[PDB]
RNA sequence: AGAACCUUACCUGGUCUUGACAUCCACGGAAGUUUUCAGAGAUGAGAAUGUGCCUUCGGGAACCGUGAGACAGGUGCUGCAUGGCUGUCGUCAGCUCGUGUUGUGAAAUGUUGGGUUAAGUCCCGCAACGAGCGCAACCCUUAUCCUUUGUUGCCAGCGGUCCGGCCGGGAACUCAAAGGAGACUGCCAGUGAUAAACUGGAGGAAGGUGGGGAUGACGUCAAGUCAUCAUGGCCCUUACGACCAGGGCUACACACGUGCUACAAUGGCGCAUACAAAGAGAAGCGACCUCGCGAGAGCAAGCGGACCUCAUAAAGUGCGUCGUAGUCCGGAUUGGAGUCUGCAACUCGACUCCAUGAAGUCGGAAUCGCUAGUAAUCGUGGAUCAGAAUGCCACGGUGAAUACGU
RNA sequence: UCAUGUUCACAUACCAAACGGCGCGCG
């Protein structure tokens, strides 16, 4: 049909999102929603957006995500979704804007720093 | 490091240039599955035989212009310090301070 | 405070690197090395030529050195015979063809690393101290640096306890990146010891890159 | 072209004093045979001798 | 039968100037050349300790930065081939032609 | 950023004395080569092969040998003679100068005062007016977008299919770099001295320095380093220099610092199964296949690498078991067998297999880190390196609690 | 509710155009 297209990324992963109308079918890397997130938060985050703008019974969403692990990849598969979303009806900016959505999460891991013994733990340190 | 260290190493060099067809072969032989008892006796003999700064783990790496041996860098052939000075001063292309 | 190298804090931005040429790691160390002793040869030999930056670049297995220097006429001799036995020396040196040019510094009284080198030359045949660093200091000003700093440290004027004086004129903003900085060192050998000589001198502030 | 009836090695260098390879322009290298491309660094005037 | 030449260089407008450069004798002499492709830069890093003595925690980190630079023209003329092999580049950048 | 030998600087014994490392002459010899006996080796005696590159050729330069000394040599002492480099207060917001004015003067003022700020940040005042070094910005990285280009990377839509982006292809998307755009209290309302600012909101990927790094003012501590280096003075010079083999730096009544692993069920074990990032690689990374319980071995593709290799992420998820036991927790310790690196693993390597199965049941007084992708927890990589990390330096996965207030 | 801190030692100072036919013309 249309196939509205968005970019999904969060912490290292990167989602590809088309969503296209149709069936509630949502499909992750040619395996179900289920499949591939076993988990429940996942599950819930990747659908959250539709959800919110109800299309859950309206739409195929095939999707090809890389990188970063399960709850990232996750994010990212969201904010994909409603980056799609915006491109499909433009009108929905304000609640998935509202919603918290649209924001890409720019936390990412900070830098192991040289005299530390992770990013900013020190080592224990003694008068004596 | 002493000019007595210093010599040292370049001994070492020369001699492990000097002995390595040797030492290899001899290496060879006694490695060799397929081969016999008494030769390989013989080579393992014949290697102790053989100048031990021939062995390239005798020579350690030092500073190419302090003599230094520690803090070497295989890329620049220099300890720390030296890497250090060259760096700042421009000596060492490509390399700069590096953030992220 | 021990402050960060102005050059090496600069490479990239507004400033170059002397060396350069591409290697792997096969040919780094030895390539580097090779500067080194050209670079040595070369300052032991041009002294008294008053020599600013050598300048390596290795194409193609051969050697173009580049002699900033304030005395062309004395680098180059006569019909180029000094440059010739300096070219066929490099050579030599690395292993591969030698090309030699030659820079003029027009305002050496501008270059940081000359001006060390006079401090210094004058600290050894022991003028005094104060008197120098005040003039290079003052000479650079007046040729239009947009600033200057001089530095000298360690037992002045033959003193027991060593110290560091130093006289800056201008503004020489050393946090600024984009600013020009040239910078350099040199060390005077005199009976008391080794007195260390530092140099700042800020042309102005590059926007370009 | 080297080899032909110009080449720079077999009769001599083109430029006043200085060498076709590139690799050597002053006198201190008078009389060195490169070996890039093998030319003598020498007179010009003698291209018109050998 | 087609000219693949890879530029590495530490510097990356240089590698860009030559790479314009080669673009150029290509399309100039009448060859198929597809496209300058930037691949990956080797952010080689390096550690060490700037005190000539104790002080562990004072540390400088300098890093080496390798751009690479693909490009390959389609068909290889007589004209295009020979321009190639005559054309010299910046001495600061390694150049590569790999012919297949 | 890595002590078996080396390293190595220490000890023991064995040795050398213009010398291991340079220049300089003298004169005898091409270098080098190949073996032999004695020796722990350093070496000391031999036996063979070559006896050559270039000369105007009265020989030279490359390179040994011997003798003379001038000298070499010193990881010997002084970091309180020094350069250079570094820590530190402290990434704290401060420290000064010129001219003017005030004071006999040391000095003051500027640089205080009213606000404000992360900020001597900014505004207003004001015998100050200006300036400098600092703050901030300029730099790197990360978060959004756009243009360019598309292999070794990508696969949306097309056909083919061994259902593998694999092959025709496509250039869309991810991504790869290069160049642009973007964030400035810019817009809005209020508070405010007609202010600087502050409080909220609008849009926006991002909001008030957006997150993180680099960046360390004048100075302080006669702080650290003469053992990286350099260096003034002093000292040794048939020895405080040089070569060698073996040992030591790994000792062990004990005391402390920093870590790892645990004491278990939010767990151990078994079987299945998912999702990374960042790196390294030619005297290198080493696939596949075969053998070995295994560490590994044999053969042997590839590949200076978005291509090949290291290289299977682990925590997770599902099913089972154990059922609160000093245990199916814990792995120290020791016995036996091996593998690999290495001339060589006794002192003194790492790893594997089989056996063994300590202490330890959450730790006295006291004390440390951390404010967000942080802490906690989980794996992965690199330097050094023949071999030898629980250290260091990096990388991602999951991912909190709390901040009333001074 | 909070006691104590050995001795002596502080530096700086007036690189400049080239070779052959065919012609016409001058002498
Ligand atoms: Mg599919
Ligand atoms: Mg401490
Ligand atoms: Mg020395
Ligand atoms: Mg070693
Ligand atoms: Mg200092
Ligand atoms: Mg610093
Ligand atoms: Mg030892
Ligand atoms: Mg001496
Ligand atoms: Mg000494
Ligand atoms: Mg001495
Ligand atoms: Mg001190
Ligand atoms: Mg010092
Ligand atoms: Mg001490
Ligand atoms: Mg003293
Ligand atoms: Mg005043
Ligand atoms: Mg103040
Ligand atoms: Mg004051
Ligand atoms: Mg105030
Ligand atoms: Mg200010
Ligand atoms: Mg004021
Ligand atoms: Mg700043
Ligand atoms: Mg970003
Ligand atoms: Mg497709
Ligand atoms: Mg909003
Ligand atoms: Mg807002
Ligand atoms: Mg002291
Ligand atoms: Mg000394
Ligand atoms: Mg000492
Ligand atoms: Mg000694
Ligand atoms: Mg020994
Ligand atoms: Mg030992
Ligand atoms: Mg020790
Ligand atoms: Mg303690
Ligand atoms: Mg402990
Ligand atoms: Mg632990
Ligand atoms: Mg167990
Ligand atoms: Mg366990
Ligand atoms: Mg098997
Ligand atoms: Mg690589
Ligand atoms: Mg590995
Ligand atoms: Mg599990
Ligand atoms: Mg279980
Ligand atoms: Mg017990
Ligand atoms: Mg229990
Ligand atoms: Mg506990
Ligand atoms: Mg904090
Ligand atoms: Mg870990
Ligand atoms: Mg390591
Ligand atoms: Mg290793
Ligand atoms: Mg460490
Ligand atoms: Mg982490
Ligand atoms: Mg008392
Ligand atoms: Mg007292
Ligand atoms: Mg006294
Ligand atoms: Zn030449």
């Amino acid at each position: 049909e249309n196939q509205y297209y968005g970019t999904g990324r969060r912490k290292s992963s990167a989602a590809r999102v088309f969503i296209k109308p149709g069936n509630g079918k949502i499909v992750i890397n040619q395996r179900s929603l289920e499949q591939y997130f076993g988990r429940e938060t996942a599950r819930m985050v990747v659908r959250q957006p539709l959800e919110l703008v109800d299309m859950v019974e309206k739409l195929d969403l095939y999707i090809t995500v890389k990188g970063g692990g399960i709850s990232g990849q996750a994010g990212a598969i969201r904010h994909g979704i409603t980056r799609a979303l915006m491109e499909y009806d433009e009108s929905l900016r304000s609640e998935l804007r509202k919603a918290g959505f649209v924001t890409r999460d720019a936390r990412q891991v900070e830098r192991k720093k040289v005299g530390l013994r992770k990013a900013r733990r020190r080592p224990q340190f003694s008068k004596r | 490091a002493k000019q007595s260290m210093k010599a040292r190493e370049v001994k070492r060099v020369a001699l492990a240039d000097k002995y390595f067809a040797k030492r290899a072969e001899l290496k060879a032989i006694i490695s060799d599955v397929n081969a016999s008892d008494e030769d390989r006796w013989n080579a393992v003999l014949k290697l102790q035989t053989l100048p031990r700064d021939s062995s390239p783990s005798r020579q350690r790496n030092r500073c190419r212009q302090t003599g230094r041996p520690h803090g070497f860098l295989r890329k620049f052939g220099l300890s720390r310090i030296k890497v250090r000075e060259a760096a700042m001063r421009g000596e060492i292309p490509g390399l700069k301070k590096a953030s992220w | 405070g021990q402050k960060v190298h102005p050059n090496g804090i600069r490479l990239g931005i507004v400033k170059p690197w002397n060396s350069t040429w591409f290697a792997n790691t096969k040919e780094f160390a030895d390539n580097l090395d090779s500067d080194f002793k050209v670079r040595q040869y070369l300052t032991k030999e041009l002294a008294k030529a008053s020599v600013s930056r050598i300048v390596i670049e290795r194409p193609a297995k051969s050697i173009r050195v580049t002699i900033h220097t304030a005395r062309p006429g004395i680098v180059i001799g006569k019909k180029g015979e000094d440059v010739e036995k300096l070219r066929k020396v490099v050579a030599d040196i690395a292993g591969v063809p030698a090309q030699i040019n030659i820079a003029e510094v027009r305002k050496p009284e501008l270059d940081a690393k000359l001006v060390a080198d006079s401090i210094t030359s004058q600290l050894e045949r022991r003028v005094m101290f104060r008197r120098a660093m005040k003039r290079a200091v003052q000479n650079a000003m007046r040729l239009g640096a947009k600033g200057i700093k001089v530095e000298v440290s360690g037992r002045l004027g033959g003193a027991e306890i060593a110290r560091t004086e130093w006289y800056r004129e201008g503004r020489v903003p050393l946090h600024t990146l984009r600013a020009d900085i040239d910078y350099n060192t040199s060390e005077a050998h005199t009976t008391y010891g080794v007195i260390g000589v530092k140099v700042w001198i800020f042309k102005g502030e590059i926007l370009g890159g | 072209e080297r080899d032909g009836l110009f080449c720079a090695r077999i009769f001599g260098p083109v430029k006043d004093y200085e060498c076709l390879c590139g690799k050597y322009k002053r006198l201190k290298h008078r009389g060195v045979i490169c070996e890039k491309c093998g030319v003598e660094v020498t007179q010009t005037k003698v291209r018109r001798e050998r | 039968q087609r000219i693949r030449i890879r530029l590495k260089a530490f510097d990356h407008r240089l590698i860009d100037q030559a790479t314009a450069e080669i673009v150029e004798t290509a399309k100039r002499t009448g060859a198929q050349v597809r496209g300058p492709i930037p691949l990956p830069t080797r952010k080689e890093r390096f550690t060490v300790l700037i005190s000539p003595h104790v002080n562990k925690d004072a540390r400088d980190q300098y890093e080496i930065r390798t751009h690479l630079r693909l490009v390959d023209i389609v068909e290889p003329t007589e004209k295009t081939v020979d321009a190639l092999m005559r054309l010299d580049l910046a001495a600061g950048v390694d150049v590569q032609i790999s012919l297949g």
